[PDB]
């Protein structure tokens, strides 16, 4: 009774999903820890325009 | 149920009969054609015997003398060895379950298509101000005097706007020059 | 008058003498975040006010290793603060106690040495030795 | 090696004998600071007068819930000291271990919740809760444990 | 006895002769080409910073690197599809951290492969092997088949050899080939 | 129970979780994933010995039918145990020990101690018994 | 149809016509419908029994309605993200069919060349949610199989053309808040 | 230390300059398959060492 | 545990050992260096990447001096 | 607020700035008061530290790190000359006249 061309890509499903749902989870900690930078850097263009006036 | 109970128990040692061993722990060629859905209906029937002769065994090791050992003792052993039939079964379908899991988030990886504030990915060709060219030499030359020549010449800065030159060899060649360097 | 010379005062004698695990968790650089320096000498662009790609930064790079991330990548400039680091992870990430093996025999030419490394060099198997020098006839 | 500290000989050595100080290790006594630990507050010291949380509870890896059943080597000195010691409550009543047999804290059932003062537990995760949820084929194909022969 | 399978036809050193080359003299011997005399085409990728590459450096004309004469000014074009998941730091410290977790499996419980103090611990007496494993079982069978007579022939009790020492030596465990041993089990002799 | 964590011990786990030193491991997301294979291989193939003991459930009939258990299978799973593959559905207490393994020495004489197990009385609504035609 | 009126700060609202692709996708199309169409109304005082015996209290939750969300992400010359039910910041996702969805079938399908198209914004091919974007460049090849396309801007594209050309302030956010003040059915 | 290493293989056989103090008065018939196979094992274990 | 080893220090040119670390930046104590991509890569394969007139500049033979810290004597033949 | 006819000008000017290194300073981070308990007296510019108060303006007299550069820059306006006449295109076709023929 086994459907090989049917089951396989269910669980292929499971373990994908199981995977792409970590690897957001760990974009997270690190957009959490570098976001905070990269407007520190931003937030340093917008003063050195405004120093050079 | 009241009846309910009655399957923990065997029957013939209910009804006294000499029981009747095993006919066979179920074998691997027979087993990969079951589906996952009923792999696990013909589980718990394994589940339901390894039970049925665990409390069984247990009742004739309280009473070591009265009855004895536990007759056809090898039935137990056809069904843990039957399990693991199911448990290394499984495992080769969950193997390539998930091999073809890695192999298709691997290359979504490398595809970038993933980013976490959620949205779809800045173009591909956006970022890069780089221009790459396959110069083709005949002799090798030095790096560095590549670097010399074939650098910028308006940008001052050591790097002379080249981001990095390489030399490589073609396959045709590094076999062209293995076996040229065996025949040798 | 001592006191529990009982069982447990006699499996405590034998138990605790298990090797624990061990795992060379090495030093962590608390003020020197190494990550957080992805983001050094990145021109600004007065647009998107975010870094602009640099194609040359990531060859000023110096890829500092870690344990919990590959190879965290840091400016040229700003490589000499991870100078432990460097000399951490090159390291063998055992006390070298456990492969005083390789520095006492005449295992000390056969094996790479370098900041306590003590990796096999490469050796020839005996298919090669025999191959290599047959072929020339020696 | 008493003097592992930040050298500084003709200034003042701050922190010298205050909690955080350094010059005096790393796997040190002294460091009651460091009262910070992950496994919660009420399994170390009951949730009540009675001691009720008090145990070692060991927790499923999917299960975010802490227990404080580790096996680092700082932490084992006093996992043994609740398996062959136990806890005497200062209400009267030994805790988690009171007799003989000493309990196995790897073989506990997972830390399923919290507890509650009103409840027993909050039931903070039921996916540690196994409910053994195969279907009873009833229905067709009937299936004996074991197969016939040829 | 591999002694006697041996054949011999000089019977002292260059036991068996060594037949002639194919060349009168030596100079006579075809010469090849020498690996260093191929010179095939380098290929040298060169990127700049700049979108203005293949258009610049055929500006210079190159004909010559004093050796070169190069062949060909082709363009890669290796930016073609770049995710920006290979600039973005926020992206690429999501794999590079990946990387670790699936390296530190692989190498942290560094066990040998294999170690003389493992055929130590898999190997144990027979005054204890026997201990690790046993039951009445085994003079059962032996009161079993002396009436009822069923030829059996595997083990009832199923042996363990390793007396539960595979629970202290990986499984991955295996004696490496060894070189040159100084035994008689090559040579089988059946004589002496 | 020794809590020291032994070296080999994780070794032995890994070469059966994924063949270790020949296949490379499942990137870490699936492993903290009730997907991974022994988190698939539990939450669809249980691995469990519920024996029942029948000194207390033979001809005399008992509200309080006996078990033994594993040592980790708590109560409200016994629950969930018998209600979903024994269709016992009137457990209203269950009442759970803790017992060393039996122990003894064989005719060798090393001292060969069973696995241990747990006592979980449980008490049935309306009395179980069992026959025994002699 | 739909439609969806956009305040860019202290500017009117306008309307911007969405021509929702019912037919071929209809789990994330009628998401949007449900999402715009005000569909999920909760409201409640903690006085009269919300607190006491009902225990829903999901009304201190995210409420799966497009009113009063943000446009948050734009990047110029290529498109226009906005709308999310969880995060202000742009992050997390929020549906009709709990955190998120995939629908196989609707996720291979899609294909991303037309200018003005409307599809939902991932973090993963796995996850579906409020999340919308307008693509604003013509062209895009590398959305191919990421995300879903269910649906086109008819009209209104003025304020998709208009939202771009908004500065961006320090934080890669549009310097003059952009809201969705009203949206409902066409 | 010093050890004379430039007379191992500068004898006239196998079995010379090889300081083997473990003999025997009558080493038997496999005890000398033994002993033969070993003098030129240790000559040829040295060598293949030494070459590698 | 060390995820990504990293490559010996100066492991730039292609058919002779990089220099031993002190000298180019790192432990001293070691006096020979080696780097496992060189000695991996077989004998015509460092003979294909180069030609002759290459090796000779690799070659190089700076003999007391070392080549990197300029003016210091080099370090593989010292006494330590 | 930055006008619009000034911002041209900073974008096709030339220099532009690197403006990352803030991130390189290091960091102190700990329990606020085992922080601040060390900074019992004037700890600040003590021993490595240096309490960095961001700069927008730099004293020009003695400076090493802005005298090494202004220099460098007027040996890049210097430079800059040649590509503006063109004697830099050819002394740079000089070159590759004096490799080829060889």
């Amino acid at each position: 009774t086994y459907d090989r061309e049917k089951e396989m890509p269910l669980l292929v499903v499971r373990r994908l999903q199981a995977m792409e749902n970590y690897f957001v989870d760990s974009l997270q900690k690190s957009h959490e820890y570098h976001k905070a930078l990269q407007m520190r850097n931003a937030q340093d263009m917008q003063t050195f325009q405004k120093d050079v006036l | 149920n009241v009846a309910a109970l009655y399957e923990f128990v065997d029957g013939n040692f209910l009804n006294n009969k000499r029981p009747a061993i095993p006919g066979g722990a179920w074998p691997l060629e027979s087993l990969r054609r079951k589906s996952l859905a009923d792999l696990q209906q013909i589980w718990l029937s394994l589940l339901k015997e390894r039970n049925m002769l665990s409390t069984i065994k247990e009742h004739y090791l309280r009473h070591q003398e009265e009855l004895g050992a536990m007759p056809a003792p090898s039935r137990l052993k056809m069904v843990e060895e039957s399990m693991e039939n199911v448990k290394r079964v499984v495992k080769e379908r969950d193997a390539e379950a998930t091999a073809e899991a890695v192999r298709i988030f691997k290359e979504r990886l490398a595809k970038g298509i993933y980013r976490y504030p959620p949205g779809p990915p800045p173009p591909p060709g956006a970022h890069d101000p780089t221009s790459t060219v396959k110069l083709v030499l005949s002799r090798r030359v030095d790096e560095e005097r590549l670097r010399e020549l074939l650098g910028r010449f308006n940008v001052f800065e050591a790097h002379k706007g080249i981001v990095k030159l390489t030399m490589q060899l073609p396959e045709d060649v590094l076999t062209q020059k293995r076996d040229a360097e065996q025949l040798w | 008058f001592k006191q529990g010379q009982g069982m447990f005062s006699h499996q405590l004698k034998r138990i605790l003498n298990k090797k624990s695990l061990h795992k060379y968790n090495w030093d962590p650089l608390h003020m020197y975040d190494p990550r957080k320096l992805v983001h050094a000498n990145r021109y600004v662009d007065h647009d998107t006010y975010e870094e602009k790609y640099d194609p040359h930064w990531e060859h000023n790079a110096h890829l500092v290793p870690d344990q919990q991330f590959y190879n965290i990548p840091v400016p040229k400039e700003y490589k000499d603060a991870y100078w432990w680091r460097d000399l951490q992870a090159r390291r063998v990430q055992c006390p070298t106690e456990w492969v005083h093996f390789r520095m006492h025999t005449k295992d000390k030419l056969k094996y790479d040495f370098q900041d306590l490394a003590f990796r096999k060099k490469f050796e020839y198997s005996y298919e090669d030795v025999v191959a290599n020098a047959k072929d020339m006839c020696s | 090696v008493f003097h592992n500290a930040p050298s500084v000989y003709p200034f003042t050595k701050p922190f010298h004998d205050t909690p955080y100080d350094q010059d005096r290790g790393r796997f040190d006594k002294t460091k009651n600071i460091l009262r910070e630990n992950k496994w919660p507050a009420w399994m170390d010291h009951g949730a009540d007068g009675t001691g009720f949380g008090i145990g070692l509870n060991r927790t499923h890896p999917l299960s975010k819930l802490r227990g404080n059943l580790r096996r680092n080597p700082s932490e084992i000195p006093r996992v043994l000291n609740m398996m062959i010691q136990g806890v005497w409550h200062k209400s009267g009543n030994k805790l988690y271990f009171r007799g003989g047999k000493p309990p196995n804290p790897s073989t506990h059932p997972y830390l399923t919740g919290e507890p509650c003062p009103v409840y027993g537990w909050k039931v903070t995760d039921p996916g540690v809760i196994r409910e053994f949820n195969l279907p009873q084929p009833e229905d067709k194909t009937r299936y004996k444990p074991y197969v016939a022969l040829q | 006895s591999v002694l006697s399978k041996a054949v011999i036809q000089l019977g002292y050193f260059p036991n068996i002769t060594t037949t002639a080359p194919r060349f009168t003299k030596a100079d006579d011997v075809p010469r090849p080409v020498h690996p260093d005399e191929i010179e095939g085409p380098w290929e040298v990728r060169v990127t700049y910073d700049a979108k203005d590459g293949l258009a610049y450096v055929q500006s210079l004309s190159l004909t010559s690197i004093d050796g070169a004469a190069v062949l060909s000014v082709e363009e890669e074009f290796p930016a073609a599809a770049q995710p920006y998941a290979a600039v973005d730091p926020v992206y690429q410290e999501a794999v590079r951290r990946e990387m670790a977790q699936e390296e530190t499996l692989m190498k942290w419980p560094n066990v040998p492969k294999w170690k003389y103090q493992y055929d130590l611990y898999t190997k144990k007496h027979l005054a204890q092997v026997v201990q690790y494993n046993y039951s009445n079982v085994v003079d059962y069978v032996d009161r079993e088949v002396l009436l009822t007579g069923r030829s059996v022939w595997e083990s009832p009790i199923d042996i363990d050899p390793t007396c539960g020492g595979m629970k202290s030596v990986p499984a991955h465990a295996k004696k490496p080939k060894r070189y040159m041993t100084h035994g008689l089990a090559e040579v089988g002799v059946t004589d002496i | 129970w020794n809590p020291i964590a032994g070296k080999i011990g994780l070794v032995n786990r890994k070469a059966e979780e994924w063949g270790w030193p020949h296949q490379r491991p499942p990137p870490t997301g699936l492993r903290r994933s009730p997907e991974y294979f022994p988190f698939f291989f539990s939450r669809y193939f249980p691995d469990v010995e519920v024996r029942l003991v029948l000194d207390s459930v033979l001809n005399n009939e008992t509200t309080r039918p006996i078990f033994h258990i594993p040592q980790d299978m708590s109560k409200q799973e016994l629950v969930n145990y018998l209600k979903n593959i024994y269709n016992i559905d009137n457990v209203v207490r269950i009442r759970v020990r803790n017992m060393r393994g039996r122990r003894f020495k064989n005719e060798v004489g090393e001292i060969k101690s069973l696995p241990d197990y747990k006592v979980a009385v449980v008490e049935l609504d309306s009395p179980v018994s069992i026959v025994f035609k002699q | 149809h739909a439609f969806m009126d956009i305040a860019i700060g202290s500017q009117p609202p306008h309307r911007v016509t969405f021509e929702l692709f019912t037919k071929r996708c209809p789990i994330a199309s009628e998401n949007f419908l449900k999402l715009c169409t005000g569909e999920n109304v909760l409201p409640q005082v903690s006085s009269i029994d919300g607190i006491g015996e009902p225990s829903f209290r999901d009304q201190f939750l995210p409420q799966l309605t497009y009113r009063n969300t943000t446009v948050h992400r734009v990047c110029k010359g290529y498109l226009v993200q906005g709308g999310d039910i969880v995060s202000g910041q742009g992050t997390g996702q929020l549906s009709i069919y709990g955190e998120s969805f995939d629908a196989p079938e609707e996720v291979k399908a899609s294909k991303f060349d037309r200018m003005g198209l409307l599809g939902t914004a991932v973090s993963a091919p796995h996850l579906n949610g409020s999340q919308f974007f307008i693509l604003t460049a013509d062209k895009a090849p590398h959305l191919n199989g990421t995300c879903i396309c269910f649906g086109r801007v008819v009209d209104g594209w003025t304020v998709v053309k208009a939202i771009e050309a908004i500065p961006l302030t320090a934080a890669g956010e549009p310097a003059e808040r952009v809201v969705v003040v009203e949206c409902g059915k066409l | 230390g010093f050890t004379m290493k430039y007379k191992r293989g500068t004898g006239l056989w196998d079995e010379d300059h090889v300081n083997d103090f473990d003999a025997n008065k009558y080493l038997s018939a496999r005890s000398t398959m033994r002993w033969y196979y070993g003098m030129e094992r240790l000559q040829t274990r040295n060598n293949m060492n030494a070459r590698r | 545990v060390a995820p990504w080893v990293p490559p010996p220090r100066h492991d730039v040119k292609v058919t002779m050992p990089p220099p031993p670390g002190g000298e180019v930046g790192g432990s001293y104590g070691v006096s020979t260096g080696y780097s496992d991509r060189l000695a991996r890569t077989p004998y015509w394969k460092r003979m294909a990447l180069s030609t002759y007139a290459l090796r000779m500049k690799e070659n190089e033979t700076r003999y007391p001096m070392s080549p990197h810290r300029e003016g210091e004597y080099d370090l593989r033949y010292t006494v330590t | 607020e930055i006008p619009e006819a000034a911002r041209t000008v900073m974008r096709s000017h030339p220099l532009q700035p690197q403006l990352g290194f803030v991130h390189a300073l290091p960091t102190d981070n700990r329990d606020a008061v085992v922080q601040e308990w060390e900074r019992m007296h004037h700890l600040d510019w003590q021993f490595g530290k240096a309490v960095y108060e961001p700069r927008s303006a730099e004293n020009e007299r003695g400076n090493l790190t802005w005298l090494r550069e202004v220099r460098h820059h007027e040996a890049r306006e210097a430079f800059q000359a040649d590509v503006d006449s063109g004697e830099a295109r050819r002394r740079h076709m000089a070159k590759i006249k004096a490799a080829a023929q060889v």
